[PDB]
């Protein structure tokens, strides 16, 4: 089920690479059985890094940043909205 | 076309 995680950047940023589509919307696909639209997702994750000790795992979905709802969001979207804070993340996730 | 970013 989805859950939302806090993490504080440490000396190594957040700790996390995030991937997806660079455009708006598309094909839905679901996750876990459940119907969405695409979604980028966590392709790394920095062991050890403020990522990790939130437990974020590789292949996790991002369907909130900072409560906002990043859905079919494109990936500048999703960037954007991960720095909006100077040091703190909050995440909505779905793992795999 | 999809993109990857270190955060």
């Amino acid at each position: 089920s989805p859950r939302v995680v806090r993490i504080v950047k440490s000396e190594s940023g957040y700790g996390f690479n995030v991937r997806g589509q660079v455009s708006e919307g598309g094909q839905l696909r679901s996750i876990n059985g459940e119907l969405y639209a695409p979604l980028q997702h966590v392709s790394a994750v920095l062991p050890g890094g403020a990522a990790d000790r939130a437990g974020v795992r590789k292949g996790d979905r991002i369907l909130e940043v900072n409560g906002v709802n990043v859905e079919g969001a494109t990936h500048k979207q999703v960037v954007d909205l991960i720095r909006a804070g100077e040091k703190e993340l909050i995440l909505t996730v779905l793992s795999v | 076309e999809e993109w990857s970013t270190v955060m």
